């Protein structure tokens, strides 16, 4: 396992990240459809403040997801591309030359998504398996300046506090689909 | 009942955009 293919290695690092990345899917899809269930639950208890703030979680959970999707597509669409991503080795060329194809702005976000996303911790082998491509310049130029990073990204990473009306919007669409009476402060 | 909290959960995402 020294003079392996490039091509092959990464391949397989992906193919794994998307095991893995579907499996947090799953899992957290299905985590907070019962949370869904408490939130309920909650209300009808006139737990109205726990209620709330419970909810405002069920939104940070729920764009979690997102980003999880989005991330899985992002190494889906290189795994396709590995011929292409097998002739590069400069910023230059990514940068300016597979930005149509989306080559660019999948790999850049996954290197950023690391930090952020510990349930695919696969996903720091290619920062790795970058260097072995590139180098080690590349990958703290996105972790730190997130150069060319997706703003849909960067924001489902660390989401902003969820807005008082999407909270509300949000409780009354949960009392729709389990039932509870009266569904105050909107 | 079961199938309603699919559609539910389908229709809260959208319900962000």
């Amino acid at each position: 396992p020294s003079m392996i293919p490039f091509t092959i290695k990464l391949k397989t690092c992906l193919k794994m990240c998307i095991q893995r990345l579907r499996y947090a899917q799953e899992k957290q899809q299905a985590i907070a459809k019962q949370s869904r269930r408490q939130v309920a639950q909650l209300l009808l208890t006139n737990k109205e403040q726990k209620a709330h703030y419970r909810v405002e979680t069920l939104i940070h959970d729920d764009i979690h997801i997102e980003l999880l999707e989005i991330l899985e597509l992002y190494c889906e669409l290189l795994l396709a591309r590995v011929q292409v991503i097998n002739d590069i080795s400069t910023e230059e060329q990514l940068v300016k030359e597979h930005m149509d194809d989306g080559i660019n702005e999948a790999i850049r976000s996954l290197i950023y998504a690391i930090l952020f996303v510990d349930e695919v911790k696969e996903l720091s082998q290619l920062k790795d398996l970058m260097a072995w491509k590139i180098n080690v310049e590349f990958v703290n130029g996105v972790i730190a300046d997130h150069i060319d990073v997706p703003e849909k990204i960067i924001k489902k990473c660390s989401p902003s506090v969820p807005k008082e009306e999407l909270v509300d919007l949000y409780l009354k669409e949960i009392a729709k689909t389990y039932d509870v009476p009266y569904s105050k402060l909107e | 009942d079961d199938e309603k909290e699919d559609k539910l959960a389908q229709r809260l995402r959208a319900l962000r955009g």
